[PDB]
RNA sequence: GCCUG
RNA sequence: AGAGAAAUCAAGGC
């Protein structure tokens, strides 16, 4: 460790990128999650009260307590009613044009959101296959089933689902009808009720810098609309407020806290830290009241404020997945039992087990509201004496302070913990530091000293191909190269290295380094490589890391016209069809791999068969978003129709061609 | 007689639609959004992982059922009919006995990336500098564009390039018109007859001037925020004209 | 009504966990009370992390390290080296340790017989049960079965703490040793503008300064074994595999660092272990250091080396992960091309040959060091540490970062200040179980001066 | 005893 | 046996 401080030449802040030991492997969640979710659960009933009194905090509905039950010397789990209505006034009063912007993305945008979007979520609990489907299958299947019950065709927009929602839970009873196989399903309000408000938790794989491992929840398909409504609402507040991370970018901020200065004599302070606890310390309620009162007070109407509160009572009455069950040894043997069979650490959340889910009322899971819970934190900073620079991500957190005098800079700072406490967020003491006078600190991965924010990677690039096809493939790396490169990571001499090592990395993977069947059959046909992957030397440079293979080729020389004609012949039979964007052109080495429940694929390449059809005969829905009124049928015997009858053909053909039409 | 046979061959496919799909076929044509991406493959994660595996299969490639290609050659095994499958050789056998399309549609294809590649060496290098230079990132645009068209009229700009004769007046008057002139001047060699899935794409990168968060030591252009990626590094800066 | 409205029903189903309605109207005034804080202490000087005492911490890494050695083959294919290295063989045991009992080694010889033939792949006969515990998980729980007595107890899992090995300090001084060809070859980028000349020309200077190193050597045997045998992952699934490790000198003679032996494995997930027999050759054993190895003497040509067999399992994203092991020489690069870019900003002119003096708190009367020896020191310990990265490892660099930065804040006398009840030091005490190099780092940290005036 | 990996 | 670390692999299903 002595090593990697260096008191000289550079300073220890630029070696912090040493202490990223990214480059071995990752850890691995292993076997049962019913422990950390059981221990998530059970964290905010034992912070609810300074005393750690499980069953008097279970029987609390909202968790709303005074100043004086605040826990200053730990973790609290609640938060105060008046004093969020009056952090969400200051925050609503000091940020009007955010507000504004708010009112008319709610005025204008939030009517013409499409529910399609939530084919664009993660992976989601079906509650009618009692399994977990990728979002568009689960999307299907829940319209489907809104459209089956409600007798009635759910409206393109996302109100119109919200709408759909709503109404089927009025139902007493809801039925849902689906190789061949047939099979009709009842559930009743109260089973519905459990499947919308039961959570699905998996551990989070693959996830750096955490000795424990832990989980994240995902809600179901039957919320999820309101849900998108709520983040994207957040996101729209969010992306004008000064106070804040997640969306601007967070390097942007940062940069602009670390070049203001001050007058060499007022005393200034920089607090870099986490929140302990972070998602096992807030109540819906806070969130749901603060999103009330910002409604109410941009004078929407009553609706509006039914939609938004929604989702977060929905999350209250939450069923928690418990998982496979808790660990025991009889001597060597082991055993997966649930909660409430044999006695252990957590016994008093017995009463509130179902077959298989927990109810759990206090506190929250990570990964599903973000950005309400960065809203939830940003409002308790905007007090009368916070006069200081915040920005915070989620969990993470950098304050500026710029007082008179060190006693000043002390109380602000505790003014900041017991704002925080107030609204339901605690500082973790240990994580926290403030440094004094500012210069130096860390926010976000990313590094300030003096007057430079040095961004530092979670993860280096992996420096291999993508593995969809040579050109695609070498494009991609390019351009993550790029981008490592262009965002402050890479400079020039690891830029370049990290260009070899993927060159590399990239020519093994497609056979093109040693004695393999394809440089096999190259040289035993006098097939000059032409291409990188073809074992060509490598024509990109640093400097054209983005120019296209075959054009820079093609301009070098190294390519002829012969070549590409026989190259990006567009009938060749071995080319089909964020910030990922993919120039590569479509050559014949742009390619696919053959990659290779039984009544959901045929499902599957049916739709497949339908989407190509309707793409060879409607030319406009690959540039906009596809819209008629009516169904797909009326508009394709329409365009069909319309191809048909434009046609120069004679009357005997064009009448031979309809007559084939089924 | 060509226009005739594609129109069979949508017929066809029309009675197989309404064959197969009769549920499927009843469905609201907005539904398309949500089942265009239709897909009971997980979220891998590791697409990777796998890559030197799949390369390594006997058959990794998936092929139209072509006759151009021949189904052995010099003893190797290029096909397997029975789509069809084939050996990665088989692109690289392309590349030297091949069909040949005509210099149009290569000039076509490679307009983008041909007129990047002229970009990058139609401009000299100045001095190189070095220094505690702070680059600051800005959102600048990305890649130099045809002209200047507003992202809300780029969809109303690619239908009047592509099918201007399936949108409303009103729509029609929505799309810069010197920009839409010269793409379908530009687009219309073979790349506007049945390889639209590609031509919108080359499309919309000639149009579609993307904001990206770049470092800039000094005020970019466009032209100059193409190449942003070596221009300063903290340490450098390469002055252009 | 309007737009989207809440039936009765759904609006009571909805008021059912909470304490307001669907639109929430707390009757509260709203003000923000007062509540009595904490004082804010100083870290006047900077903490110690606990060492911990027990057993030293073996070599649990996959394969050897800087003890790592090979044997020269007369150049030829892989087939021809292994043959060469088989027919002139005189193995015997040296040290049985009872996890790798010496009788295994049948395994290895009949596999290199196995690739003398032209046929990697070769059929289990008697000795891969063990090998390979194949139809071991049965037999446990068969015993444990038979076992079986008590009461269900919550199941309780403990981690054998362990102190700093004494090995660590001859690794980190065996693997910066200079070799005599250069271990990194990469095949060079285009040169199009003088940014790309200079881009390369650091890149050659890096590799020129760290491509002659012992550490260089073992990166590239981790990087050719893990490669060879992430290929030949599913070639059989049931037959044992063949994935010798062999490099090629400049002269052309062959080099054999080891052989890596796959048994039947039964994979199903990405995450599941297949079991491994790997061989590998030995500089020095000692037994402290390996104690499940089994080291045997290898008589080749008069010469004589040490063959050391482990039992290993080791998982796929592991092995794909160590496949793709040339990263570690990225973090390396930077420090040293900021380093030279820094000296080249101060006076507006690059210098390739430029190697400053960087000073360091060594426990010699050494003030420091040149740039080429701490940036192959450097690359040693990533080496290191990507080879010992678990949990621990992480856990323990992520809160460390926050006291190197409270460090550096101290260098510049800046004064760092904490808040109630703060133990940053507690949050990385918790990371120090077992794990060598972070014992090592720990070391190096309570060495360094904890007050700064 | 049959089968995926 | 071994890998590994707060619970899993050391083959699973029918
Ligand atoms: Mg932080």
């Amino acid at each position: 460790m002595n090593l990697f401080t260096p008191r000289s030449e550079i300073n220890p802040t630029t070696t912090q990128e040493l202490l990223y030991a990214y480059t071995g492997p990752a850890p691995v969640a292993y076997g049962t999650r019913t422990r950390a979710v059981l221990e998530n659960i059970i964290r905010p009933y034992q912070y609810f009260y300074k005393e750690p009194n499980v069953q008097r905090a279970l029987d609390i509905k909202t968790g709303c307590k005074e100043p004086e039950d605040i826990n200053v010397e730990g973790p609290s789990s609640g938060f105060h009613t008046a004093s969020v209505l009056k952090l969400a006034d200051n925050f609503f009063r000091k940020y009007r044009p955010a507000m504004e912007k708010l009112k008319y993305w709610i005025l204008v945008k939030l009517p013409k959101l499409k529910y399609a979007e939530l084919s664009k979520g993660r992976q989601t609990y079906s509650f009618i296959h009692k399994r977990n489907l990728p979002a568009p299958i689960a999307l299907e299947e829940t319209v489907e089933f809104l459209e089956q019950n409600l007798r009635r065709k759910i409206g393109p927009t996302l109100l119109s689902y919200c709408q759909a929602i709503a109404d089927v839970m009025e139902l007493d009873e809801t039925t849902y009808e689906g190789r061949e196989e047939t099979y009709t399903i009842k559930f009743s309000r109260e089973e519905l009720w459990d499947q919308m408000r039961t959570l699905n938790t998996m551990w989070k794989h693959l996830e750096r810098g955490r000795l424990n491992r832990r989980t994240i929840a995902t809600p179901s398909m039957l919320i999820r609309g309101f849900v998108k409504i709520v983040e994207d609402a957040a996101k729209e507040i969010l992306e004008n407020v000064p106070t804040s991370g997640v969306p601007v970018g967070g390097e942007e901020k940062l940069a602009k806290l670390a070049s203001k200065q001050t007058f060499h004599t007022a005393v200034t302070g920089e607090l870099s830290g986490d929140q302990e606890k972070f998602n096992e310390c807030l109540d819906p309620d806070a969130m749901r009241l603060m999103w009330t009162v910002f409604l109410r007070k941009l004078g929407c109407p009553d609706w509006i404020m039914e939609l938004f509160n929604i989702p977060f009572m929905v999350f209250k009455s939450k069923l928690a997945d418990m998982g496979e069950g808790l660990v025991y040894t009889k001597g060597k043997l082991t055993d997966r039992k649930p909660l409430g069979e044999m006695p252990s650490e957590f016994d008093d959340l017995v009463r509130n087990v179902v077959g298989n889910s927990i109810s759990c009322r206090l506190g929250m899971f990570m990964g599903m509201y973000n950005l309400t819970s960065t809203l939830l934190a940003l409002i308790s900073i905007e007090r009368e004496e916070l006069t200081g620079s915040h920005v915070e991500s989620s969990d993470d957190f950098i304050h500026f302070f710029n007082c008179k005098t060190h006693e000043e800079m002390f109380k602000q700072a505790e003014t900041l913990r017991l704002t925080l406490k107030l609204v339901g967020i605690n500082m973790s003491p240990s994580k926290c530091i403030l440094i004094s006078p500012a210069g130096i600190g860390e926010f976000n991965s990313k590094f300030h000293h003096r007057d430079f924010v040095g961004n530092v990677a979670t993860e280096l690039p992996a420096l291999v191909p993508n593995g969809t096809n040579p050109m695609t493939d070498l494009a991609m790396g390019l351009n993550v190269i790029k981008h490592s490169v262009n965002t402050g990571q890479m400079n020039l001499c690891t830029g370049a290295l990290a260009m070899r090592i993927f060159n590399h990395a990239y020519k093994y993977a497609y056979m093109a380094l040693g004695v393999t069947r394809r440089t096999r059959f190259m040289e035993e046909n006098a097939i000059t490589p032409l291409l990188t992957n073809q074992g060509a030397s490598p024509v990109h440079s640093f400097s054209t890391m983005h120019l296209d293979e075959v054009a820079l080729r093609r301009h070098l020389g190294l390519l002829d016209e012969e070549t590409l004609r026989r190259i990006l012949n567009p009938n060749n039979p071995v080319t089909q069809k964020q910030i990922m964007e993919d120039y590569s052109v479509p050559s014949c080495f742009k390619y696919t791999l053959s990659r290779n429940h039984k009544a959901l694929l045929n499902k599957e390449e049916r739709y497949q068969r339908v989407t190509s059809i309707i793409n060879k005969l409607f030319p406009e829905v690959l540039i906009q978003e596809a819209s008629a009124p009516g169904t797909v049928r009326e508009s394709l015997k329409r365009r069909l129709e319309l191809v048909v009858e434009r046609s120069d053909l004679d009357e005997e053909r064009k009448k031979r061609i309809l007559s084939r039409i089924f | 007689a060509e226009s005739e046979c594609t129109l069979r061959a949508l017929v066809e496919e029309y009675n197989g639609a309404c064959k197969e799909a009769p549920k499927e076929m009843s469905k609201q044509f907005t539904d398309y959004n949500t089942f265009k991406r239709y897909t009971t493959s997980k979220k891998d994660h590791a697409p990777q992982m796998r890559l030197v595996y799949s390369v390594r299969k006997p058959w990794p490639i998936s092929m139209t059922p072509s006759k151009e290609i021949p189904l052995v050659f010099n003893g190797t095994k290029l096909k397997d009919t029975i789509r069809t499958r084939a050996n990665i050789v088989v692109p690289d056998y392309w590349s030297k006995y091949g069909s040949q399309t005509s210099l149009e549609v290569v000039n076509a294809i490679l307009y983008a990336e041909d007129l990047k590649v002229q970009r990058f060496f139609s401009t000299e290098w100045g001095e190189i500098r070095y220094g505690r230079m702070l680059p600051f990132r800005k959102p600048v645009q990305a890649c130099p564009t045809i002209e200047e068209v507003n992202p809300a009229s780029i969809p109303h700009t690619l239908l009047q390039v592509f099918c201007p004769q399936y949108t409303t007046l009103d729509s029609k008057r929505k799309a810069h018109m010197g920009a839409v002139e010269k793409l379908k001047r530009v687009m219309e060699p073979i790349c506007k007859v049945q390889t639209q899935e590609s031509a919108v794409h080359i499309a919309r990168s000639l149009i579609d001037s993307n904001k990206k968060w770049l470092p800039t030591v000094v005020d970019h252009t466009p032209r100059t925020a193409e190449m942003a990626h070596f221009l300063c590094s903290k340490y450098h800066y390469v002055h252009t004209n | 009504k309007l737009q989207f409205s809440v039936g009765t029903t759904f609006r009571t189903l909805l008021k059912r966990d909470t304490d307001w309605d669907v639109i929430p109207t707390p009757r509260v005034e709203p003000n923000v009370p007062r509540i009595e804080g904490r004082r804010w202490t100083q870290m006047k000087k900077l903490p110690l992390l606990k060492e911990k005492e027990g057993p030293p911490s073996p070599w649990r890494a996959l394969l050897l390290g800087a003890d790592s050695e090979y044997i020269v083959c007369p150049p030829g294919t892989d087939q021809e080296a292994i043959s060469w290295i088989h027919s002139q063989s005189e193995i015997e045991c040296i040290r049985e340790s009872k996890s790798t009992p010496a009788s295994v080694i049948t395994c290895l010889t009949s596999s290199l017989q196995s690739f003398a033939e032209g046929n990697p792949v070769r059929s289990r006969i008697h000795e891969d049960i063990i090998a390979f515990g194949i139809n071991k998980k049965q037999e446990k729980k068969q015993s444990a079965s038979s076992s079986a007595s008590g009461e269900w107890k919550r199941a309780e899992y403990q981690v054998e703490e362990m102190s700093l090995p004494p090995w660590v300090e001859e690794e980190m001084v065996l693997l910066r040793s200079d070799q005599e060809d250069n271990w990194i070859e990469l095949e060079k980028n285009a040169i199009y503008t003088e940014v790309d000349g200079v881009a390369e020309g650091l890149v050659d200077k890096y590799i020129e300064i760290v491509g002659r190193t012992k550490v260089a050597s073992v990166i590239e045997k981790w990087q050719i074994a893990a490669t060879r045998t992430f290929s030949q992952l599913h070639t059989d699934r049931s037959r044992i595999t063949a994935c010798p490790i062999i490099t090629r000198d400049p002269s052309g003679n062959c080099q054999f660092w080891g052989m890596v032996l796959l048994g039947p494995h039964h994979v199903k997930r990405d995450t599941d272990n297949a079991p491994l027999l790997i061989a590998e050759i030995m500089g020095e054993d000692t037994e402290e250091k390996y104690p499940k190895h089994s080291v045997f003497s290898l008589k080749v040509e008069g010469k004589q080396f040490l063959l050391s067999l482990k039992i290993t399992s080791f998982s796929r994203n592991k092995l794909y992960t160590f496949s793709n092991i040339r990263r570690v020489l990225i973090q390396p690069a930077s420090i040293y091309s900021q380093v030279v870019l820094s000296r080249a900003a101060e006076n507006n002119s690059l210098n390739l040959e430029v190697n400053p003096e960087i000073q360091l708190y060594l426990e010699g009367a050494q003030r420091g060091m040149t740039l080429y020896q701490w940036v192959r020191m450097i690359l040693c310990l990533e080496f290191l540490m990507a080879i010992y990265n678990n949990p621990q490892m992480e856990g323990f660099l992520a809160n460390m970062r926050r006291l190197h930065m409270s460090r550096h804040a101290m260098m510049e006398r800046r004064q760092v200040f904490l808040p109630f009840g703060s133990r940053p030091e507690d949050k990385v005490n918790e990371c120090i179980i077992n794990n060598p190099i972070v014992a090592y780092l720990a070391k190096g940290w309570n060495s360094m001066p904890n007050v700064y005036y």
